[PDB]
């Protein structure tokens, strides 16, 4: 219902929908389209934009930064987040060591042309760095004013609880968010493991790939459309999943959900997105969009949210038949 | 549920403010009375007193009335603490009953002058 | 008696009277008058000036800053305080989150043309931000040298004690002052709730609106004078209170106090102001003044303070009949 | 014996003799003489120079700074110390509040043309500022790299222990030195109260006025010489002490010590200075000198130190008859 939500239990208020830059910015789409997308999003109340040092080898950060600079939007009305982990081919340019977290963020901030990001995320867990070193480094860049808050991404709840625990032991700053993948065909972590953490230590979830890269949109009912992501050079893995045995199965279930969509009076993408937002543990959902049509349609998911009643949800679970065990 | 920390010669005790507020007339239950013992640097109340006794004083608030003397604490000491924490006479009486003691009577010859005079030889 | 007092139990010494900038600076009065007012105040020993990001949408800070810069007064002889909370129309531009406290203060300091303020206040409580996030952010801007101390405003004693408590738990810096409204018709909080905090954790009070925006001056005995605050465009709420049923009642009591004033040999405003200063828990009283006449008269409240004996105060309580319950 | 000593138990090594700037720099002597004095001192191994914001209203810091800049000596071979307390006529320009400690040191460093001092001292105790505020501020300027260490001056051992205690409680930095007055006619504090602190918490003493402003030199045996300090405009208080009843008594005892001096083969000033250095609790002694002759003679006190045997010291106590009670 509320368009703006608190990210976990922190004071940072984000729009329940954000726009990311994976694949698109500095990649699939043009700089002018990227600008068009962000303007549309910003003008619609969306204040959350996500990027990463690894996206198009730092190219997405530059495009995102050029737009913010060109449009002259006030920095205080924006919530920029960036992820750190893979920053180069050198051995010391990847991971969550203190060296890479500081060097990585400094280089991202440079490409972004910003003095700081609102939230810096560890793109993934690092089995090779002690939790203390990572928590201390996240705390250091925050006290240096390079970031306002920090979060995790693809971490288990055990790991997130560890970071929180180490933070309390040394009087460091605990993470406030976990960027987890969440969509109709990926529900375990967000629905089974993160809720306890949200109530226990205020960690909220900012979910990604709500349409499973497009799969859940329904554009793959027949085959691989021209100019779709599954067709793009470099995304063969994606094409395989769609044509997979499991792929066909998902597409079949999508046709069943297509009926739930019409009953609710919305499109499939709007339902898929609004679905991800039904649970309170989810602070925001990061959207992907290769053009302005998709973004405009997807933002409509907000009017569907009020319609997601117990019954409809239980029916959607029946069709999916993948509801996670408690 | 603001928490309250009580430090007894180094032994740390914590409870909820509503637990102490249950008995407004006692030392720990009176803001004006405990004020004198608050350490603003450590956010705790400090009392340079007997340690073994306090578990019992605190439990008295938590249990809502039960005032038992710890098996290992002398009766002379524990009663001095009961008085210091100003638990009140109604509680000390009931405490002393359960502890064994109890009694008191007499009263010399009411006036009389001479009645109460003889009643002191027989 | 003592013209200079310690703000609460901190080492910062403020004049028992300060001059604020709400309504007037960048608003009701001209920049030349504002300059005249501050010069008068400064030349009279007043070293405390209060402003806020919200006052005239940042306009008051600019005027205050231009004066300090123009007059060349030494920064070490001034005590500038500014409040943070409402800083813009965006969702992320209001509140006590770490993002807004840092962004807000940075923008105020910029408008003020100062490297730092002596005390930064949270303009009001923020139900949406964890106390820890706020206390940490106040501590961060102080360690960054953007502020020397921090305080609260319109917080309950429960909330102020919470901030202090969280500060001790994490080894952060506790607030030293609470900016509370205080005048003859608003006495509960300052007289009943803050004294315990002043003796227990050194928090002092810096009270505002000692004349209830002019009501307690006596200029409204008849009706709404021309050019008064109650008449100004935008202050209809104020005009309503004065003409209210309760309004007439207050004006009647003011005529009774008018006698206590002559007995003490002073004007009503001087009595109203000196009254606020009778209790030790009050470190300073922030004055409002639309012109030099008012300021000169009001500063006279200091000679009245010695005359506020037990008897006079008990008589003033009789007339007011609103003495708060202990 | 050892020319270089550790200041208290810290790692900072100071020459057992230092040169101060009270009265002389920017005052009694000329800038060229001041330069001559410092060069002489520096070329003789003295690495300790003491000043204060209050000395000649900041004038001594400027002269000291011009010399260091002119001579091009490496900053790492110098130990500059400055005291903070009286910095102006404003109410907020004196004391040990956080505001004045930061503002005061920043202004001194500016006059000194240095990025930092090695040790900043609180010139005296401040009954009006909580110990926590002072310890935190000393810690803040040290973490800001404005000072390397901090110390007290004219504080009681109770107060010094308090600062140390508060430092441990909040994880702040404890003071390492106390600048106390020490000479043959002022021995209580250094000999009775500070030794426990030196062994208990490593606080060392850096004593001042070893010749009691010249009194112990013997230049006042007759009357007030021309151009002496006791004659200078502004030091009437000093002249009074010398002509005092007690003054005559001291001058008489000085004639008795004059014999101990010849027995040891040195001048009276060299004995008076070497005397102050006999106890280990004294890290260094700050010298005063209005000209190059005095400095050259006084530095000779170091060859006398080895001769201060138990016997001689007990004899000197007999003459003084003011040995403090244990
Ligand atoms: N590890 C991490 O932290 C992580 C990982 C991945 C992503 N993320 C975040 O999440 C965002 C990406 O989400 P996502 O892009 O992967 O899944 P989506 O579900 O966010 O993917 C959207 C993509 O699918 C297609 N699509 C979207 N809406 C459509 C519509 N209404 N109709 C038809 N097609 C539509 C688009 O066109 P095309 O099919 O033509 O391309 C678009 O490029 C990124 O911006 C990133 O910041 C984070
Ligand atoms: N939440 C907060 O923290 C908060 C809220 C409000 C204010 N404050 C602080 O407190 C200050 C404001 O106090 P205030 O202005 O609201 O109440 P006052 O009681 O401070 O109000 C003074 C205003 O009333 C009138 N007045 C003052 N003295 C007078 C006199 N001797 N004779 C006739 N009229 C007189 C003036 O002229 P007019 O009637 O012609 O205008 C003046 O504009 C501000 O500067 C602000 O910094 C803080
Ligand atoms: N509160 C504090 O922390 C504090 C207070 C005071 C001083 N101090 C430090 O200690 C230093 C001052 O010590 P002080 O100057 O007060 O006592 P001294 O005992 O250090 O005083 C030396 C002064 O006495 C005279 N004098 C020195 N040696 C002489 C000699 N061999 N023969 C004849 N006369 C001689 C000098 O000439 P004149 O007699 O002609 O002037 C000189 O100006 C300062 O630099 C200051 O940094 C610290």
């Amino acid at each position: 219902l509320q368009f703006y939500r608190n990210l976990g239990k922190s004071g940072l208020r984000v729009s329940c929908l954000g726009l990311g830059t994976w694949v698109t910015f500095g990649g699939q789409i043009t700089d002018e389209m990227a600008e068009h997308l962000m303007t549309l999003a910003y003008d619609n109340g969306i204040n959350l934009f996500d990027t990463a040092e690894v996206y198009a080898a730092g190219k997405a950060e530059v495009v995102l930064g050029n737009i913010i600079k060109k449009k002259g939007w006030r920095r205080s009305s924006l919530v920029i987040t960036t992820k750190i982990f893979w920053g180069g081919k050198a051995e010391t340019e990847r991971g969550l060591s203190r060296k890479h977290i500081i060097e990585g963020l400094k280089a991202s901030l440079e490409r972004l042309q910003l003095e700081y990001v609102d939230v810096v995320f560890a793109n993934r867990p690092d089995p090779n760095t002690p939790m203390e070193e990572t928590v201390r480094a996240m705390t250091h860049v925050i006290n240096q004013g390079m970031a306002m808050y920090w979060g995790t991404s693809r971490w288990s709840s055990m790991e997130i609880m560890e970071a929180y625990s180490v933070a309390r032991q040394f009087n460091l700053i605990p993470p406030i968010c976990e960027q987890a993948e969440y969509h109709m065909f990926q529900r375990e972590k967000v629905e089974v493991q993160l809720p306890e953490l949200f109530h226990k230590i205020g960690v909220g979830a900012m979910t990604w790939s709500p349409l499973a890269c497009g799969i859940v949109s329904g554009k793959y009912d027949s085959g691989i459309p021209p100019y779709s992501r599954a067709s793009l050079k470099g995304y063969q893995w994606l094409k395989d999943k769609i044509l997979s045995e499991e792929g066909r199965r998902q597409q079949a279930k999508l046709k069943e959900l297509q009926a739930i969509a019409e009953r609710l009076g919305c499109t499939l993408p709007q339902l898929a997105i609004a679905w991800c937002l039904r649970n309170e543990g989810v602070s925001s959902v990061l959207l992907g969009a290769s053009n302005a049509e998709q973004l405009m349609e997807n933002i409509g998911a907000i009017q569907v949210l009020p319609k997601l009643s117990s019954s409809i949800v239980h029916e959607i679970d029946s069709i999916l038949g993948n509801k996670p065990y408690s | 549920s603001e928490r309250v920390v009580i430090n007894i010669s180094g032994l740390r005790f914590e409870t909820q403010l509503k637990t102490l507020a249950q008995f407004p007339e006692t030392l720990l239950g009176d803001p004006k009375k405990r004020m004198r013992y608050f350490d603003p640097l450590r956010n705790e109340y400090f009392f340079d007193r007997n340690r073994p006794s306090f578990d019992a004083i605190l439990y008295y608030y938590q249990s809502g009335g039960r005032l038992r003397r710890p098996v290992n604490v002398p009766l002379d000491i524990f009663s001095e603490e009961i008085r210091f924490y100003e638990l009140g006479e109604e509680a000390m009486e009931m405490f002393r009953e359960d502890e064994g003691y109890i009694k008191e009577e007499e009263r010399p010859l009411p006036e009389n002058e001479f009645q109460r005079q003889v009643w002191l030889l027989f």
